[PDB]
């Protein structure tokens, strides 16, 4: 197998997330998202690497060592690294709901689309054959989603319409009585059509303009006014962590993979954004 | 045939008499090269002993001992105490690898049973103390490496290698 | 073809290093440097013209503080923030536009004398665009280079 | 026949890839993309070979002599490589869509212009010349396709109207609604005129702020930002892979060229780009 | 008689192009291509017979006499061969194109100079009225491109002005009314002044970075990195095929020359570095 | 277990009495679903010899031959003179491989002996001469697949494929 | 005449008694000329039946046998179980070529039938376990080239070079 | 159904009265599109006469005859003098190609016993005087060409195309 380990894992947004993209001057916002190729949220796995690997060289500051061999050196690159990130896909992010033709009161409701799904399907069938892991209850699950295409389908309920974010009405249909859904979080998960599902996770991001203060009047400074955006609490990206045959890869899947839970992504972290909790499919799955 | 035995690198004292001799196998596997030392072994699961430190065989992948394999035989008939295993060289945890290997060794293990009486929990270990790390050099690095002062002037270049080289951990009980 | 555009460079800046002091603003300016040039070919001209001139404070300060360079010496161009030390980017790219004839001073000075003829100024400019773009390639990546190294 | 085979492929990108360009030229991003002669990207066959080389060299650890003699020894050779690599022409790149009048609305759309079809068309001819290899298949559909040069269509989906890369209004032809899938996926595939189609193209490139950051004191350090391009996910190129007899290409066309599937082409592969699929042309037609 | 009849052909590049002549020039790069005494971009005579003897030797395995009585031979080479090629001369070169006229939409177009025509129209005269197949009129639309020599003129073209290769404004101007295209691909041609046209001809060239990765720790080996320079793909050059009269030349123009269309030029060929397409000026 | 049978496409005069059991049941590795042909298997290192046409076994990995899958038996009692065996059916080198692979498989290859009288020069032959094209589409095409001429107008694609696909090395001896 | 046989190389033992003719001429193509074994042949779609070894005719081009070629007979108690074959000597797939030749050939391979009530699922087996290149220098490479124990001096090479050259398929089953 | 019968192309006077049909099967191989003829035939190893004109040839391949090829059935009376033969089609030694042609073709050809008096002498004819091509013109590119005279207007197109490039061979006996 091309990778030794081959860890696919969710991350769920635990507050608010901003990874930025950088500003252009054709933005409309100074702060905007890192966006997917087809218009999504996405966390560019440079950002996913560089935050990890600051996180652990600080956490773990005794397998400095296996932390330099899998995710690369610092000083002096003589070698490449063993380990591997992929761009994280959006997986699923939190929208409201008022779920008409239900007494079972959900006040939001995890979205997610084919499209992302499609992605994510992609990742599994290529680290499927780049290593000897396999993920066929998650392969499973995700392709007897995508035979459901055409249809908005809900998963953890049976809710038959609904409306998201306040402005989308969808009439849904109940996967194959309650197939087992990927996520654990007791609320339904829907599928739409991209079409609407563009739309809705649009409408599900957070927008916050911020100002500042001079420091001795207490007024608004010159330029100092900005708009900032945000992907919600609860969202769940799925990315992938591989990692190349050698010693220093088992001690690293091993031993720090199964201390990783809670690490900080994006920037912001002084508004108290990018907590993150990463759940690992194989033992959640 | 060829038999190295792992003599780790504690900050405590049970690395007096860990062999026989300097001789009985091929040569020394870990080089100490005027660059620092390289092709340090590490053993994963094993956690150093309170006193007579040896490698108590925990399960857990976050333990190591990271210690110096040097040509040699333990203690005159001894190893009912020690791990004792052939080994294709491509199987060593080594750090800092320079060269290559025999790709084939006798490797002993100075190894105890776990002594299922008390929780094994152990601790991360660190050499400091450079009065230590001088006792380190004297009472072992000198003898088997006598390299040490019949080649070089510097010393100093690996009592910093000894500093980020060997961390290990103890059962702290 | 462009080769004393690195010569034009020299005396078309005059001054956007020293006199562009305190270093907020003065060291921002590779932000023009290089953001800009990625910013004029991706996305094209005219969107990072109506950028820069945004951030410029047309009144009569960011008209003459920079037309003041036409004729005299370095310009400490303190001002406020990059809006006075915006409008020497802007007087860059027009210096660069009347020492090289693809427009000319007397129309120039004269589009940014009554504010009706600012807009047909941009109107124009909005049509050699793709001829701007082309021709100041080097001259710009001149002083992004410039910045990276002394800036 | 010149050549003893003629392996046709499509190369569809799993993530985001970045071949880097090797050039004097002092461009705006930092790490552009490689170029092929329309300013398209494209991947120099210098670099499939090399990446595909060093791929076989570890999937197979047995037939190292098989790929040593169709694809060169390394340190010290004595002959000419029996295989040969052209380089990589884009095929189809997609593009964000918003669509005015259709039944089921797409968000992405496949956007492939004429010049394109005009290199695999010489590609395909040449190779039918150079060996006994006659893909009627490929080349009268994209005969079919370039009957209609210089009109915007659309192949085989109905949309007549589309928005780009949220800047570019098109219209479209059907081809003629009778006409199958150049490669059997579930997205429509617009052929574009050549002066849309650059700015299109260019717009689904995805150029990408990158920083490095202290580790002390999480700020950017001084020098630690750059500009790098990407090319998206479901990205096609398309190459062809030519050997010579050797009774070692006959066993390189039938063992090692029926077991790639996924490779890893270009370069960031820590930050996961440059996973690929190899979809060779005889299975995909 | 010595030279009897003659075959001009186009050298339409299929794949890029890099002819090899190890470090013969003071540019930056370290593996040019084989370069004119005016540094444009040429094929020597001596790689375009090698090749297209190879060539065909190898797929005319029984015209093997033939081939060798009209190329030469290995040993016994004293039996001078009654056919040669000239040098390729660039005719015309692909160049990216941002127009800014014409209504008609163009990304690249086709780019000469003065003295590459004048080159072209030197092969050309001296064969038409001294040997006897007769093409006229390509030498007509050569002389009359000619005439105007010293602006940047447009053919085939409504275009009058246009950025090429990214780089250079141009201001270009149709030739009278209307003429015959010389090359047959629906592109237009321009024949820029030998000064901005060899710069513009100059940034056409691929010149590209090459390295050789440590096969274990994939890095690049030390000292492994050089440069090449490829001709790019849709180039045309220009050569001429000329025969002395015999009986096997008859039939290495009738049974061979007549199915050529693709041959390998030059070198580095794994790398897909080499295919050409050969159209003969008999259409 | 699944039981298929490998016929192959010569133009020479072999393939008119093969089989007798085309389905059985509902059984076929190779399809014709619109796309033309699918899962055509290859078998290299053998070549067909149209005097009495089987595949005789060289060692020429240039050598091949191309042709159908089907679910079958040899005439009920032969294999007497046919290659019998059972792989785990990916281990194949299948053609166009679109559909379904049972994951285990015995096939049936008509077969010879080398019967080493002749240096065993063998030749590419590809289809050719339409009007075989024609009444190999009627002889094996029809009664294997008789959704011939039932699910398309556009015989011509499955008509073009064969001369483009179905090709073999004969023995021409 | 030119009439050889090819005996596969193993780590097993099916080795020394196939054969009773070594040379009968004084040739062999593939002849260790003391700077390698040249003229190695290769067998692909057949992999070796461990057990009693001998090559069965898969249909993977993936699975091959790699073995010598020999001037001989076989053991003339034998001879319905090999594939009599005659080929010009360009079809075979040789490797290491140092010189041409007889350019017409006649090779008894040791053959086994496919064992058709099973599934052939193959593996690579690579040849180490010197003490299986020891017997295989005597077993063979001394009785069918007695040049070997008799005038070389670098039988370690030559050892290195049918363990680095000497790979093939075996059935497990 | 079609066949066609080459009709040569000289200066000569004798192409007055040699065909019936003139249009035969629907294709017309021979075009005139308004930039140059097409797809004309020429013949190696063949001359014409000078008394009696018909493909009277040499052997020698420096000789070729320029001429036409569209579809006739030559008076019912004849053809078994115009030489009927059948053609892969592909074997054609055409100038100036613009099509994919069906691979198969019937071409009759006027040719004959040549002599057994005199020595074959040749000697390349060429074209002049455009009154010449204008009878050419005139005899058969109406009599078979139904296009000429109503879309191709440029005459002194093939006028001068005709006149400049058809040279061919003859012995002017």
């Amino acid at each position: 197998p091309y990778y030794a380990f081959a860890e696919p894992f969710f991350i769920h947004a635990i507050t608010h997330l901003h990874v930025g993209s950088g500003s252009s001057v054709e933005e409309e916002i100074a702060l905007p998202f890192q966006r997917d190729e087809l218009g999504y949220p996405t966390i560019y796995a440079s950002s996913l690497k560089g935050a990890i690997k600051s996180f652990l060289l600080k956490e773990f500051p005794d397998k400095r060592d296996v932390i330099y061999k899998v995710l690369g050196e610092d000083e002096n690159p003589e070698e490449a690294s063993l380990g591997t990130f992929l761009d994280a896909i959006l997986f699923a992010i939190p929208s409201r709901i008022i779920e008409i033709d239900s007494a079972k009161p959900y006040v939001w409701v995890y979205v997610t689309t084919y499209e992302l799904l499609k992605k994510v399907k992609l990742y599994l069938d290529s680290i499927s054959q780049l290593s000897n892991a396999s993920f066929s209850n998650l392969k499973n699950k995700i392709d007897t989603i995508l035979a459901k295409e055409g249809k908005n389908i809900t998963l953890d309920s049976d809710l038959k319409s609904a409306i998201l974010n306040e402005d989308f009405y969808v009439e849904l249909e109940a996967l194959n009585n309650k197939i087992p859904s990927i996520i654990n979080a007791g609320v339904p998960l829907l599928v739409l059509e991209d079409s609407i599902g563009r739309e809705v996770i649009n409408r599900s991001l957070i927008r916050v303009r911020r100002i500042r203060i001079d420091r001795d009047k207490k007024v608004v400074e010159t330029g100092g006014l900005w708009s900032e955006e945000y992907v919600p609490m609860k969202t769940i990206f799925f990315s992938v962590l591989l990692g190349k045959e050698s010693k220093e890869s088992a001690i690293f899947a091993s031993c720090i993979l199964r201390n990783l839970r809670y690490v900080i992504l994006g920037g912001k972290e002084t508004i108290g954004k990018g907590i993150v909790e990463l759940r690992w499919v194989k033992d959640v799955i | 045939s060829t038999q190295r035995e792992y003599v780790f690198i504690p900050i405590t004292n049970s690395i007096t008499i860990d062999v026989k001799i300097t001789i009985g196998g091929s040569d020394h596997i870990t080089n100490i090269d005027e660059r620092g030392i390289h092709n340090v072994l590490v053993i994963t699961g094993y956690a150093v002993d309170e006193k007579n430190g040896r490698l108590v065989p925990t399960l857990d992948p976050c333990d190591y001992v990271k210690g110096i394999l040097v040509a040699g035989t333990p203690q005159q008939a001894q190893s009912n105490d020690f791990l004792t295993l052939k080994l294709p060289a491509n199987k060593l945890y080594l750090i800092r690898k320079k060269g290559n290997i025999s790709d084939d060794l006798k490797i002993y293990i100075p190894y105890s049973s776990p002594d299922a009486r008390n929780s094994m929990k152990t601790k991360p270990v660190s050499i400091s103390d450079d009065t230590i790390v001088n006792n380190i050099i004297k009472e072992v690095f000198d003898k088997i490496y006598n390299i040490t002062q019949k080649e070089k002037v510097k010393i100093e270049k690996v009592k910093e290698d000894i500093k980020e080289l060997f961390s290990y951990y103890a059962l702290e009980q | 073809l462009y080769e004393e555009d690195y010569k034009l460079a020299l005396e078309a800046f005059k001054k956007v290093f020293n006199a562009l002091t305190h270093y907020g603003a003065k060291q921002a300016f590779r932000s023009r440097a290089r953001d800009l040039v990625e910013e004029i070919y991706n996305s094209g001209f005219i969107p990072t013209f109506f950028y820069i001139i945004s951030k410029a404070e047309l009144n009569s300060d960011s008209l003459d503080s920079l037309i003041s360079l036409f004729s005299s010496d370095n310009a400490i161009l303190r001002g406020s923030d990059e809006n006075v030390s915006y409008s020497a980017y802007l007087f860059i790219i027009l210096y660069y536009l009347i020492k090289r004839g693809i427009i000319e001073q007397k129309f120039l000075i004269q589009a940014l004398r009554c504010e009706k003829t600012r807009l047909d100024l941009i109107d124009k400019l909005y049509n050699l665009a793709p001829i701007i773009s082309a021709k100041i390639r080097t001259y710009l990546l001149a002083i992004k280079r410039l910045s990276e190294a002394l800036i």
